[PDB]
């Protein structure tokens, strides 16, 4: 096929967000454009086709399920309530033949003038004082746009050789914290692209405030979803 | 209120100091026209009605040359005032003098004496005034840039800068040079203090043209440690706001070194600074008349071109020049009164007035000053500067980077 | 369709670059192979625009599809492969109209598939199909280009002034090979809005050390008197001797004839078409009219052209060139007159 | 006093450093006003010194910008008026100034009337269901089309110039009045042939042998019209008649900065690439069919006859 | 111009789908074009007819010219009815393409070798009536029915194998007739 739809989720997945389980929303989003096979990794809380496997971080589970996958893997998060069409992010991976497709929404990363290619990325913790950019990136890309108020949906379209490389080394444990920055710094062929919606929800439930905001935001989405 | 401008004739740096022992930098001819004439023409075309000229060293020559220019005629719309003082040592000194003399009363332009541009400031000044009035005098400087490519020949490594601006409202937040720098660094204040556009631009050419404010001189005088404008703009964004503007269809550059001088001269020859062209005769001088031909070939009166000579590309020839037979001149500028020999090959070579070249000489990418002489069977390597009155003999070859001057300490003799 | 078309071109589609149809499609595409949908997305986005590049990409996608194709039970491969490939061709045509090279490639592939033996094993069928496709690609592109360049090298002399228009992978190869062999000359590059594809070949010539000049098509009359020869590319060869190419070619040939300048056309034998055309109205391709907008001065004059009912924007791409304005045609088999291409093509 | 001189240098500077009035009619009107003011507030006891002064001012104006042959025509017309008045009077020295002022005023009135005179002849050469093509932006062809379209209905195709896309403004202005215009590039000019019934265009000036100077790309249009045997009618007023034959004229076209053709942000390839951006071009007289002016349509072979009256032969060199 | 069955079938077949205008030119000796004009008029085609003297006068709004022929020479020339040479000249002057649809059996492998029998002559009665008077003994009247059209005035040739250029006739001749039988 073309994607594997990894829905890694390692009773948080069964939280009553909008009178439905928290894991239902990513599953419902996936079961709207094909995706007849789904691989779900979680603990002993399991209840369209779903393949569960009780088991850690993200790269460890990806290596655990490495034999099962045979093509590109679509990494999805357990807590993700979005109303954006997946085609907007799939087109970047398809037309440009990129190695990674990423999705952000407005509330450090660097994008070019078009605002669809990822050039630089560094969190506040990694850098001590000074944000340093190599002269080569500025030579190839003169204008760089920086965004500081973006959130991450944990939606990545990985390739096959990326997973093959991740398999042989266990140093990387969290994908979001070690894999994407590695690809960003390695390309300066490896290409990384990002997509910004700027008008949707892209809500990732990870705190009490986000929990209550998601509760407020469910009903109008559900009025059209169902 | 009428528009005013301040012109700094003396360049306090010594970049052009194999040759400046006889003539100032402003009087160096680019296309047989002085750089100060180019700056005065640009100021007059942009709308300046009063220009202040500050001269520090070799002031007599500049003063006597300005009076002969058309800008000093009674029927002029741009009054030029010449101020001479031997105590000047940097731009900060002249700015403090202007502050003490109360010469300026409103927004004025601060440009050097070797700036060649055709930018008409009529919208950048308007938005600068609008944002000064709206916020009640928080913006003090509106620097002018030009969008270009980092690989352009007009972007010298000694005049390459990287800045971080706000996309919403054009305002400079960081300014630093890139001389011998590989990994540039930007402070965290921009990202962690504000938002809505913190983009970084590395495609801007420094035109060295700025729109100043009456309080800029007072800020310069308050701190008795400012010498150049770069130090002022670096120290202001340490605590008043500095904004910026970008042009896309016009041209602007300041001659600082030999490489940039050659690049600007080549751009001028190729009509990149239209309408400021050699055949336009903006100086209103009878001895600088010229006619435009195919392949950007310019010929003046009494060219006396010989038989067999080929002008392959854009060539500027002065009045009274003499050209032999079987010559080959391309991408070269020849001053008035020159006497070229036979079988002489010129490529990217600049010749001033009074230069005599013997037959069989091969000159490539060299510069010859006034009254320079070259004997027969002499080959000049690229980037070989010859000062005024050089009598280099025959059967000699100058290596790359060779400089010959009458003064003993200046390399060779 | 997008916008309103003119009366003279009401029989031709006019699509939009932003009206991508992949939105109403399943992400793990099954009705259409992922290679075809990726190729269609690339074609719509304009990533691939060369005449040979599009054919190469189409053949590569077809080879990829053949590699991962399984035969349905109780059904011959030769009887169903064409029926399965037809919707892919329809989808590709919907994304962007095809060219002569793509039509020839798909016709050759259909002929190959129909000739596959019934008793041949499926893996053998796939392997031989891939080998035949690779051999066809080789002999029709990389063996023809060398022969065309060798033939054209004899017509280039020192001191010549060659004028070229647009972007062509064959003309550029000829010029680079001629410069590398030892010929010394200069090239003239002509561009027209809004594609401005000649900048690519200008940059290629600059990086190769060949002197070049740049100007627009309205000023070609000023530079033609100093031009010695005119070299132009061809997109398709018709059965009546005419040449189909970029829209800025026929008028360039006419002006060159008015200035008494020979016109040379280089094309391959696999681009021949069994069609007869006289004008660029019976068969043409219309692009996005929004590309005609220009940023001149401080605003765009055609920002709201759709608000005017009497305002129309026309975006012709191809045109025909009469044989009277063509002097020499160079193919992979030898130098021939323009009025003798049907004899050798068929 | 000094006001006349100040206006003279202001006019010279605004002619040299850049463009002046957008329309040529306003330029001619202000040139005539400047010449009248020069004649009025100057000290001249005889006609000869007045003609010498006028010739010197005309030479200065021509040297300011030789690409435009508009001020020189006014200078030549004023000189012809001076010569005619001198021949009428001497053939004196008392009422010459009043006659000159009256001649200038009547010339200005006629120049104002040329626009209506040209526009009044729109229905004769234009019929219904016709295809008309124009290149660039012209204030005379626009008036012609708008006057002809108020009683009939036809189709107009407008092609913009590649460096200066001024045809978009013409197309918008026409479509605002319901003409059903079309916008296309210069590349698709030969393709659009064989369907156009008539060609109506303007010109900057008209040469002596019937040739004319127009915007770039007009030569290709004329060649296509000749190839397809379509008529080519040019509408131009009487002040565009240049009394100089086409010489070598290496500077006939106006060359501008290569920024319009090639952007400055191309890179390092700009140091070894020659870019030329001519504005005007030369059209041979054999490719023109009719010449429409304010006194009626005339053949290209009547240009010398039309010029002989306007300008004295001794003033051709000015 | 004239009456051609092939041209009539070509024109009447495309009238069902599209509507156009047809201009028919008569023939001065025998007005056989009027029969074609009325046949096309009784087809919903909206045709018109006129004399032979207005061929060049109305050669401005005509976008395409389709005519027949009696035979095709070895150099691509044609032998059509009289007055077709003027039509071809007008089409060339106005750059209007002239395309001729002729069958494959009208291909004659011969050249116009000054035979002088190219235009057969008939009785001068059709031109000048016998009842003119006594002036018939001095006036010499010639009534040719065919004209010579050079191949340079032909744009396309419709055949059963598709439209062919006038320069492709020799290729068909090489495969149609043996070169030893050209003399017969």
């Amino acid at each position: 096929m073309e994607f594997q739809a990894v829905v890694m989720a390692v009773p948080k997945p069964l939280l009553p967000v909008g009178n439905k389980p928290l894991i239902w929303y990513p599953l419902n989003l996936l079961e709207r454009v094909g995706f007849e096979e789904v691989i779900v990794v979680t603990t002993r809380d399991v209840q369209p086709d779903i393949v569960c496997i009780p088991d850690m971080g993200t790269a460890d589970s990806l290596r655990y399920i490495y034999p099962k996958l045979k093509t590109d893997v679509l990494v999805l998060s357990c807590d993700l309530i979005t109303d954006v069409a997946l085609h907007e992010v799939v087109d970047l991976f398809r037309a440009y033949d990129a190695s990674l497709a990423m999705l952000m929404r407005k509330g450090f990363i660097g994008v070019d003038s078009t605002g669809k290619r990822l050039l630089f990325m560094a969190n506040e913790a990694d850098l001590d004082e000074e944000l340093v950019i190599k002269g080569s990136i500025l030579q190839k890309h003169p204008r760089i746009r920086f965004h500081t108020g973006l959130v991450d949906a944990h939606l990545y379209c990985l390739k096959k050789y990326i997973v093959d490389f991740l398999m042989e080394n266990g140093s990387i444990t969290s994908i979001r914290s070690e894999l994407i920055p590695y690809l960003v710094r390695k390309q300066f062929q490896v290409r990384c692209y990002v997509h910004i919606m700027k008008e949707g929800l892209c809500s990732r439930v990870s705190t009490l405030g986000l929990y209550m905001e998601a509760n407020r935001q469910v009903p109008k989405l559900l009025s059209a979803l169902c | 209120p009428p528009l005013q401008a301040v012109l700094v004739a003396d360049s306090f740096d010594r970049r052009f100091f194999p040759i400046s022992k006889d003539q100032p930098r402003v009087l160096l001819p680019l296309a047989n026209v002085a750089l100060i004439d180019y700056t005065l023409e640009f100021l007059t075309a942009t709308g300046v009605q009063e220009t202040f000229v500050f001269c520090c060293w070799k002031a007599a020559q500049i003063k006597e040359h300005l009076l002969k220019s058309k800008w000093c005629r009674p029927t002029s719309l741009n009054v030029v005032r010449i101020i001479t003082s031997e105590l000047y040592r940097s731009l900060g000194d002249v700015l403090r003098d202007v502050d003490a003399k109360a010469l300026v009363r409103s927004d004025f332009l601060l440009v050097y004496g070797d700036v060649i541009s055709n930018i008409n400031i009529t919208r950048a000044l308007e938005e600068h005034r609008l944002r000064r009035k709206l916020e009640k005098n928080v913006s003090v400087m509106t620097m002018i840039f030009k969008e270009s490519s980092p690989s352009h020949p007009t972007r010298c490594h000694e005049d390459n800068v990287v800045v971080a601006v706000d996309s919403t409202t054009n305002r400079v937040l960081h300014f630093q040079k890139t001389q011998g720098l590989r990994r540039f660094a930007f402070p965290l204040s921009l990202f962690q203090g504000s938002s809505d556009g913190v983009e970084v631009r590395y495609d801007l050419l420094d035109c060295h043209i700025s729109i100043c404010s009456p309080q800029v001189a007072q800020l310069f005088t308050d701190n008795f440690d400012y010498q150049t404008r770069d130090d002022f703009v670096r120290g202001l964004l340490v605590n008043n706001q500095i904004h910026m503007h970008v042009t896309a269809k016009e041209y602007g550059a300041r001659v600082s070194n030999l490489h940039m001088y050659s690049a600007v001269c080549a751009d001028v020859i190729r009509r990149w600074v239209y309408p400021l062209t050699p055949e336009a005769n903006f100086t209103d001088s009878t001895t600088q008349s010229c006619t435009h031909s195919r392949h950007n070939i310019y010929r003046g009166p009494e060219v006396s071109l010989g038989h067999g000579s080929i002008l392959e590309e854009n060539v500027l020839l002065g009045s009274g020049t003499v050209i032999g037979s079987n010559c080959f001149i391309t991408n070269s500028v020849i001053g008035p009164g020159c006497h070229i020999g036979d079988n002489v090959v010129l490529d990217q070579t600049y010749l001033w007035q009074g230069v005599r070249v013997a037959a069989g000489a091969q000159i490539h990418q060299s510069l010859l000053c006034d009254n320079a002489e070259v004997k027969e069977r002499v080959t000049l390597k690229p980037r070989s500067v010859l000062t005024s009155q050089v009598v280099v003999g025959p059967n000699i070859t100058l290596p790359e980077g060779s400089v010959i001057s009458l003064h003993p300490p200046d390399a060779e003799e | 369709d997008y916008g309103s078309k003119v009366s003279l071109f009401s029989h031709l589609p006019q699509y939009s670059r932003q009206n991508s149809l992949t939105q109403f499609m399943s992400i793990p595409s099954s009705v259409i192979h992922p290679a075809m949908v990726r190729l269609g997305l690339q074609y719509s986005q304009g990533l691939v625009s060369g005449s040979n590049a599009r054919c190469i990409a189409l053949l590569r996608a077809l080879q990829q599809v053949i590699q991962d194709y399984t035969t349905p039970p109780n059904e011959e491969l030769s009887r169903d492969l064409v029926n399965k490939l037809k919707p892919y061709m329809s989808f590709l045509t919907q994304c962007r109209p095809l060219s002569a090279s793509m039509h020839n490639a798909i016709k050759f592939l259909n002929k190959e598939i129909t000739s596959v033996g019934s008793s041949k094993r499926e893996e053998e069928a796939k392997s031989e199909l891939r080998a035949a496709i690779d051999r066809y690609v080789q002999e029709k592109i990389v063996l023809a280009a060398q022969a065309i360049s060798r033939f054209a090298y004899q017509k280039i002399s020192n001191g010549d002034v060659i004028l070229v228009y647009g972007c062509s992978s064959l003309v550029s190869r000829i010029l680079q090979e001629a410069w590398t062999e030892g010929r010394r000359f200069r090239v003239v590059v002509v561009d027209s809005r809004p594609w401005l594809e000649g900048r690519h070949t200008l940059r290629s010539l600059v990086h190769a050390g060949v002197p070049a000049s740049y100007l627009l098509i309205p000023a070609a009359s000023y530079v033609l008197p100093e031009v010695s020869k005119v070299l132009l590319g061809a997109h398709a060869l018709l059965a009546n001797g005419s040449v189909m190419s970029r829209v800025g070619t026929a008028q360039l040939a006419l002006v060159a004839r008015a200035h008494n300048v020979p016109v040379l056309v280089c094309c391959e034998t696999y681009k021949f078409c069994e069609r007869v055309q006289t004008d660029a109205f019976v068969s043409n391709e219309l692009d996005d009219p929004d590309d005609l907008q220009c940023k001149r001065g401080e605003h765009v004059a055609l920002a709201n052209w759709q608000n005017h009912a009497s305002l129309r924007l026309l975006n012709l791409v191809y045109d025909v060139t009469p044989p009277e304005l063509v002097d020499l045609v160079i193919t992979e088999l030898g130098m021939i007159p323009c009025s003798s291409v049907p004899v050798v093509a068929r | 006093g000094s006001e006349l001189s100040e206006r003279i240098e202001s006019f010279v500077e605004t002619l040299k450093r850049g463009g002046g009035p957008r329309s040529s009619e306003e330029m001619a009107r202000e040139t005539l006003g400047l010449l009248r003011q020069i004649i009025t507030d100057h000290r001249w006891s005889n006609a000869g010194e007045l003609m010498e002064l006028i010739r010197r001012e005309g030479r200065r104006m021509t040297a300011a910008q030789p690409s435009e042959t508009t001020v020189g025509n006014m200078v030549r017309r004023v000189l012809k008026i001076i010569r005619e008045e001198y021949g009428r009077l001497h053939g004196h020295y008392a009422q010459l100034q009043s006659n000159i002022i009256e001649a200038i005023n009547e010339l200005l009135v006629e120049l104002e009337g040329t626009m209506e005179n040209i526009a009044a002849q729109a229905l004769e050469h234009i019929h219904s269901n016709e295809v008309i093509m124009t290149i660039g932006f012209s204030r005379t062809v626009e008036a012609f089309l708008k006057e002809a379209a108020r009683k009939r209905k036809f189709h107009v195709i407008v092609a913009e110039c590649a460096p200066f896309c001024q045809g978009h403004e013409m197309a918008v202005n026409l479509s605002k009045a319901g003409i059903e215009t079309t916008v296309m590039t210069d590349a698709a000019i030969f393709a659009v042939m064989s369907r156009v019934n008539k060609v109506i265009i303007g010109t900057k000036t008209i040469l002596a042998n019937g040739a004319l100077r127009a915007v770039t790309g007009t030569h290709t249009l004329a060649l296509a019209a000749k190839h397809h045997s379509t008529p080519l009618i040019v509408c131009a007023p009487m002040f565009k008649l240049s009394p100089q034959f086409p010489n070598e004229e290496d500077s006939f076209h106006k060359f501008v900065a290569p920024e319009e053709v090639l952007p400055f942000t191309e890179g390092d390839i700009l140091e070894k690439v020659s870019v030329h951006c001519p504005v005007f071009d030369y059209v041979p007289p054999e490719l023109i069919t009719l010449f429409i002016s304010n006194i009626g349509g005339n053949a290209p072979s009547y240009i010398y006859r039309l010029m002989s009256e306007l300008y004295h032969p001794d003033d051709h060199v000015l």
